[PDB]
């Protein structure tokens, strides 16, 4: 049974890992963990990983 | 890339192409940082000397946002092997920092576990480049995707005439007429989650594009994300 990281990647937008019995969320550089500690927030102009719009 | 559809706008930024002297494109890439490309090593001995293009979506045509960029370091993965190609990795730095705009932008490097985890377990990856449009035929002056399930590890050794190693994953179709092809290699496998793409493939060497049987061979960017690391340092 899907629990933590293997329950819908633990919510996070990015990285999950399970520490102890609790999800941990993290993203890839350039990109800052919002205040919920889940979502993933460019700190720049072109962000690795997005298709360009402008 | 045989089958497929034509990346739009913006769509695959983290495209570079290797080109030889005679501005020709014989190799893909793809863009990581400001300063590095990741490619196949088996690319470095197309071309005696080569350059980095960026942000080139139609080779017949300049759309203005294009830049040629030249190699400083070679650093090409000590266990390459042309006999099975094995450890087929290779990272370059630039002399000159890319300048990310439209169409120039990098791939995010995943965490080792995670990718394996949950990018290579997701149905499909995204394979592009300037490579050839099918098996006998000439090379795509326009930059072409394609949609890539990846394969059961087992089916795809099953099916090789040649060895799989832990370094490679396999990824397309069976008898579907869709698949990388020559002049693609060294170009990139990324996988979509939640909108932001991540790397997870080197395109690396195929029996043919598109043979019923047969898959696509890439390396395994996940055995490689410490050795990618130290070595953008
Ligand atoms: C252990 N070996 C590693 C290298 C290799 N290349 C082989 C080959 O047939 N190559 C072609 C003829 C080869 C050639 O011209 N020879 C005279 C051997 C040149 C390259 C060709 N490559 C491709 O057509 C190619 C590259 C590619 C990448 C991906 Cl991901 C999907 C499909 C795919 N198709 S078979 C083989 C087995
Ligand atoms: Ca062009
Ligand atoms: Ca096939």
């Amino acid at each position: 049974t899907r629990k933590l990281c293997s329950l819908d990647n633990g919510d996070c937008d990015q990285f999950c890992h399970e520490e102890q019995n609790s999800v941990v969320c993290s993203c890839a550089r350039g990109y800052t963990l919002a205040d919920n500690g889940k979502a993933c927030i460019p700190t720049g102009p072109y962000p690795c990983g997005k298709q360009t719009l402008e | 890339i045989v089958g497929g559809q034509e990346c739009k706008d913006g769509e695959c930024p983290w495209q570079a192409l290797l080109i030889n002297e005679e501005n020709e494109g014989f190799c893909g890439g793809t863009i990581l940082s400001e300063f590095y490309i990741l490619t196949a090593a088996h690319c470095l001995y197309q071309a005696k000397r080569f350059k980095v293009r960026v942000g080139d979506r139609n080779t017949e045509q300049e759309e203005g946002g294009e830049a040629v960029h030249e190699v400083e370091v070679v650093i090409k993965h000590n266990r390459f092997t042309k006999e099975t190609y094995d450890f087929d990795i290779a990272v370059l730095r630039l002399k000159t920092p890319i300048t990310f705009r439209m169409n120039v932008a990098p791939a995010c490097l995943p965490e080792r576990d995670w990718a394996e985890s949950t990018l290579m377990t997701q149905k499909t990856g995204i394979v592009s480049g300037f490579g050839r449009t099918h098996e006998k035929g000439r090379q795509s002056t326009r930059l072409k995707m394609l949609e890539v399930p990846y394969v059961d590890r087992n089916s795809c050794k099953l099916s090789s005439s040649f060895i799989i190693t832990q370094n490679m994953f396999c990824a397309g179709y069976d008898t579907k007429q869709e698949d990388a092809c020559q002049g693609d290699s060294g170009g990139p496998h990324v996988t979509r989650f939640k909108d932001t793409y991540f790397v997870t493939g080197i395109v690396s060497w195929g029996e043919g594009c598109a043979r019923k049987g047969k898959y696509g061979i890439y390396t395994k960017v996940t055995a490689f994300l410490k050795w990618i690391d130290r070595s953008m340092k």
